[PDB]
């Protein structure tokens, strides 16, 4: 919840070596190490409002990890263990940002 | 938006707006939902093992039956040549 | 608004308005609603295990039966070729 | 300066390739993963058709 603390908000591309405890439709309890290749986006890097919107969430690392973990777990919940392992990366990556484009 | 409801949970008392609601994990606390649905796990995984091994047994039977199939035909074709020259056998005999 | 009632529980005595009523969890305290509905849990989860394993058994039978199906046809087609040249067999024999 | 974007590029490259390799080998039997070992692992890393 609160382990690291730094004066700077890292905007450059990075990752989170997070592990989740998900459960598929076959109830198969498996933990799985995630990365969350992330980067902050600013279209106008001088506007005070947008720039201060960076520090909106004070625990953005945890927020990103929890949101992706929740959505991943919810989507793998609808598939069997066989499906979650055949299309492992496929279903987890569509789990994070489920749409059709 | 069956159909999706909205994207706003507003409380008019104070203007507090719940943009979205996120639920992390269903716990169920009792030990009897626990390693009894775990026997359910064992069955729901044994079904997968049985399905894949049955399909592989069928493919093994595929190889075996196709093998026996042209086994027959090649027994057949070699008997063809044998009788072709048993012609000369019995002519001259 | 079967049909929804309203969105206001007003007391005219003092003007106290209960905007909404929220109930958190149904406890039932007795131990006999407790791990006896827990045996109900065990049955209502075993039914799920049986349903999924039955469906997988049916799909395993699907693979097995489709396998046996073209097993027959390929036994058949290889006997076709064998008899095609058993023609030459018995001609020359 | 975009070179120093990721501060652990070695780990980032290893983790990304390992993840994608593992995910793609997850869809194949052991027999397939050993017949076309290099083939499937190399298409796992950068799966496309060009």
């Amino acid at each position: 919840p609160h382990a690291r603390r730094a004066l700077c908000l890292l905007l450059g591309p990075d990752f989170f070596t997070d592990v989740i405890t998900i459960e598929t439709a076959d109830h198969a309890r498996l933990q799985l190490q995630l990365a969350y290749n992330w980067h902050f986006e600013l279209k106008n890097r001088n506007d005070p409002a947008e720039a201060a919107k960076l520090f909106s969430v004070p625990d953005f690392v945890g927020d990103a990890c929890k949101a992706i973990a929740s959505r991943v777990r919810g989507a793998v919940a609808s598939v069997t263990f066989d499906d979650f392992h055949k299309n492992s990366a496929r279903i987890i990556r569509m789990a994070v940002f489920g749409f059709e484009m | 938006s069956l159909p999706k409801a909205r994207d706003q949970a507003v409380f008019p008392q104070n203007g507090l707006v719940v943009s979205s609601v996120d639920v992390q994990s269903v716990e169920p606390v009792d030990q009897r939902t626990r390693d009894a649905l775990q026997r359910s796990v064992q069955l729901a995984i044994e079904i997968t093992t049985n399905s894949q091994e049955a399909a592989a047994k069928h493919e093994a039977q595929r190889l075996e039956q196709e093998a026996r199939g042209r086994l027959e035909r090649q027994k057949i074709l070699d008997q063809s040549e044998a009788e072709k020259a048993r012609k000369e056998l019995l002519e001259l005999e």
